[PDB]
C-alpha cells in the first residue's frame, strides 16, 4: 500500500530529522547547551546560546 | 472569564530528580608512579624531569 | 643540616576546559534503580530511570544508542550490568472543565504520566470517578474514553457509547 | 647488535584484490538493528592491496620499510606462527620515538623509545640437538636506547615456535591508526582453510589495547622469524629457511561506510558510498 505507507514514513523521518537537528552546532562550538555553559561563563557564552 | 466545556492544556509536568550519583571506577586503583620519588638518580635544575 | 641534598618535587595544577581525568572522587556511591535519578557515567549528565535490561553488551563498549540515536543504554563499571535510560518526564497536564453556570469543580489529566484517581489508557485522570456504564460523551479525552458531568452530581469518566 | 645480509635472487612483490576486508568498530557505543553511517578511515572494498611472500621454497625475504599513511590494514594468514611483531618510527636512527611491538613466546611488551634500529631486524630460532623443540636465541632487534616515557605489557599470549610447509589454518588481521597522536589497534582471529585470494566473508575487528603515546608516525616495518635447523649451516648469509607465510599490507583512506547492526550488536555487512553507484544508492537511502 503506497497511500497508507507514505503518511507514516514521512512523519517518521520528520520526527527523526528533529532529533538530528539537536546534533548540529548551527555554527557554534558545541551542540548541547549544557557543555558550553560548563566550559564558559554565561556572560560570554550568551551569543552561543542565542 | 468564561470557560466552556472541552479539553484544555495549561502547563507541563516535569519530574525533577532529587539525588545525583557519580561512580567513575569500581574501586580505586592507582597507577605506577614510584619512579619520580624512589629512583637511582634524578636530574639537575638546569634540565629537570617533567 | 643546611647544605644537605633535598629532592624537591613540584606538583602544579592546570585550570583549563577539560573533563577531570585525574581526580580523587568517591569510588562507588549507593546504587539506585527504578527511580528518576541523575547519573554521570563518564560521558553524560542524564536524568532518568535505570531499568534492568535483557540485552548483553560486547566486552569492549561503554554506551548504547538506538534508532533515534539517543543515549538510552549504559554499562555500569562496577560489576558489568547493563542498565537502560528512560526519561521520567513525559507530556504535560490537562484540565477538564464542565463549563460555565454548570459546575465549579474540575479534573486534572496527565498526558503520558503513570500514577478519585483513575488509571486511564491516556495517562492519569484525577478528580473524576470512573463508571462502568457507557453513555454519549461531549468532552473528548482520548483512546475511546470521555469525561462528563452527570449524577449530588460530579465529574465522571467512562467509555463513550457508539 | 645486527648483521648485514648477502645479495641473492628474490621475488618481485605481488598484487592481489581485497574482498570485503578491513572493517572495524569505529566507536565505543552499542548499536542494535540500526544502519548508522560514520566518517572514519577504512579500507575500501575491492581495493588494490599489496602482497608479500615469506615462503622459503626460492629464499624469499622481502621486508621493506613501507611508509605509514593515515591508518594501515595488515592481514596475515598465519599458520605456523612465523611472524612476530611490528616496528614504527620516522627515521629509526635514535633521534625520534620509535616503537617496538614484539609478541615474544613468553609475554607481549609495548616499548616506545629511541632504539637504534638496524637495516633488517629479525628473530632467530635455533633447533637444539638434545631437545626436540624450537627456541628463540638470536634476539637482534636493536642496539640501545637513551630515554623514553611510555611502556606497556599485554597479556602473555602463547606462541608455537615450530614452522611447517603445510596449508594455512588461521587468519589474523591487524589495523594500526594514529589520530591526535592516539594509537589504535584492532585485531580478530578468524580460522579459515585457504592459501591465497582471501574469501568474501565478513568479520568486524574488535580492539585489544588502546595506547596514548602522542607522537608522529610516517614509516613502519614488519618483523619475521627464520629457523636454523640442522639442514642449514646456521649462518644468516645465504642459507636459511622461513617456513611458509604470507601477509597483506593495505592503506586506509577517508571513506563513508554504512554499517549494519543485528540484535546481538555486531557488524554484519558494510556498504560504501564512493565505490559503486548501487552502493551509493544503498547508503544514501540508509537501507
Ligand atoms: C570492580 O571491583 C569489584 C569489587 O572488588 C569487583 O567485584 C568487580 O568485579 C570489579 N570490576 C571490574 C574489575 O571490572
Ligand atoms: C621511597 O623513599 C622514601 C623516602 O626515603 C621511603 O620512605 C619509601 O619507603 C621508599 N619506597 C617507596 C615505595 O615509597
Ligand atoms: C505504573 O506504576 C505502577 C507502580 O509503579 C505499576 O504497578 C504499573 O504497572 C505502572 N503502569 C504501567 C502502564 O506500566
Ligand atoms: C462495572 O460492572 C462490572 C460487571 O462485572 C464490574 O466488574 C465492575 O467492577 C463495575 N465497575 C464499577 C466501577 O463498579
Ligand atoms: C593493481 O595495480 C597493478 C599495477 O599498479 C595492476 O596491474 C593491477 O591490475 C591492479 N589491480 C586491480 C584490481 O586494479
Ligand atoms: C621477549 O622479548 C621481549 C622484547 O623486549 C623481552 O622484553 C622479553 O624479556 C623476552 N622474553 C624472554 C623470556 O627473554
Ligand atoms: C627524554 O624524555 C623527555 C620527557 O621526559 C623528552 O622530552 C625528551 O625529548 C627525551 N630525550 C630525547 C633525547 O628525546
Ligand atoms: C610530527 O610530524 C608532523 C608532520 O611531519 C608535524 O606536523 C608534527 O609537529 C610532528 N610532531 C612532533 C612532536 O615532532
Ligand atoms: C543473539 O541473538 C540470537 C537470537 O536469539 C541468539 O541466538 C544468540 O545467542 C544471541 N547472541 C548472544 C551473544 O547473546
Amino acid at each position: 500500500l503506497g497511500k497508507l505507507q507514505d503518511v507514516v514514513n514521512q512523519n517518521a523521518q520528520a520526527l527523526n530529522t528533529l532529533v538530528k537537528q539537536l546534533s548540529s552546532n548551527f555554527g557554534a562550538i558545541s551542540s548541547v547547551l549544557n557543555d558550553i555553559l560548563s566550559r564558559l561563563d554565561p556572560p560570554e557564552a550568551e551569543v552561543q546560546i542565542d | 472569564f468564561t470557560v466552556e466545556k472541552g479539553i484544555y492544556q495549561t502547563s507541563n509536568f516535569r519530574v525533577q530528580p532529587t539525588e545525583s550519583i557519580v561512580r567513575f571506577p569500581n574501586i580505586t586503583n592507582l597507577c605506577p608512579f614510584g619512579e619520580v620519588f624512589n629512583a637511582t638518580r634524578f636530574a639537575s635544575v638546569y634540565a629537570w624531569n617533567r | 643540616v643546611g647544605y644537605q641534598p633535598y629532592r624537591v618535587v613540584v606538583l602544579s595544577f592546570e585550570l583549563l576546559h577539560a573533563p577531570a581525568t585525574v581526580c580523587g572522587p568517591k569510588k562507588s556511591t549507593n546504587l539506585v534503580k527504578n527511580k528518576c535519578v541523575n547519573f554521570n557515567f563518564n560521558g553524560l549528565t542524564g536524568t532518568g530511570v535505570l531499568t534492568e535490561s535483557n540485552k548483553k553488551f560486547l566486552p569492549f563498549q561503554q554506551f548504547g544508542r538506538d534508532i533515534a540515536d539517543t543515549t538510552d543504554a549504559v554499562r555500569d563499571p562496577q560489576t558489568l550490568e547493563i542498565l537502560d535510560i528512560t526519561p521520567c518526564s513525559f507530556g504535560g497536564v490537562s484540565v477538564i472543565t464542565p463549563g460555565t453556570n454548570t459546575s465549579n469543580q474540575v479534573a486534572v489529566l496527565y498526558q503520558d504520566v503513570n500514577c478519585n484517581v483513575f488509571q486511564t489508557r491516556a495517562g492519569c485522570l484525577i478528580g473524576a470517578e470512573h463508571v462502568n456504564n457507557s453513555y454519549e460523551c461531549d468532552i473528548p479525552i482520548g483512546a475511546g474514553i470521555c469525561a462528563s458531568y452527570q449524577t449530588s452530581q460530579s465529574i465522571i469518566a467512562y467509555t463513550m457509547s457508539l | 647488535q645486527c648483521v648485514n645480509l648477502t645479495t641473492r635472487t628474490q621475488l618481485p612483490p605481488a598484487y592481489t584484490n581485497s574482498f570485503t576486508r578491513g572493517v572495524y568498530y569505529p566507536d565505543k557505543v552499542f548499536r542494535s538493528s540500526v544502519l548508522h553511517s560514520t566518517q572514519d578511515l577504512f579500507l575500501p572494498f575491492f581495493s588494490n592491496v599489496t602482497w608479500f611472500h615469506a615462503i622459503h621454497v626460492t629464499k624469499r625475504f622481502d621486508n621493506p620499510v613501507l611508509p605509514f599513511n593515515d591508518g594501515v590494514y595488515f592481514a596475515s594468514t598465519e599458520k605456523s606462527n612465523i611472524i612476530r611483531g611490528w616496528i614504527f618510527g620516522t627515521t629509526l636512527d635514535s633521534k625520534t620515538q620509535s616503537l617496538l611491538i614484539v609478541n615474544n613466546a613468553t609475554n607481549v611488551v609495548i616499548k616506545v623509545c629511541e632504539f637504534q634500529f638496524c637495516n633488517d631486524p629479525f628473530l632467530g630460532v635455533y633447533y637444539h640437538k638434545n631437545n626436540k623443540s624450537w627456541m628463540e636465541s638470536e634476539f637482534r632487534v636493536y642496539s640501545s636506547a637513551n630515554n623514553c616515557t611510555f611502556e606497556y605489557v599485554s597479556q602473555p599470549f602463547l606462541m608455537d615456535l615450530e614452522g611447517k610447509q603445510g596449508n594455512f589454518k588461521n587468519l589474523r588481521e591487524f589495523v594500526f591508526k594514529n589520530i591526535d597522536g592516539y594509537f589504535k589497534i584492532y585485531s580478530k582471529h578468524t580460522p579459515i582453510n585457504l592459501v591465497r585470494d582471501l574469501p568474501q566473508g565478513f568479520s568486524a575487528l574488535e580492539p585489544l589495547v588502546d595506547l596514548p603515546i602522542g607522537i608522529n608516525i610516517t614509516r613502519f616495518q614488519t618483523l619475521l622469524a627464520l629457523h636454523r635447523s640442522y639442514l642449514t649451516p646456521g649462518d644468516s648469509s645465504s642459507g636459511w629457511t622461513a617456513g611458509a607465510a604470507a601477509y597483506y599490507v593495505g592503506y586506509l583512506q577517508p571513506r563513508t561506510f554504512l554499517l549494519k547492526y543485528n540484535e546481538n550488536g555486531t557488524i554484519t555487512d558494510a556498504v560504501d558510498c564512493a565505490l559503486d553507484p548501487l552502493s551509493e544508492t544503498k547508503c544514501t537511502l540508509k537501507s
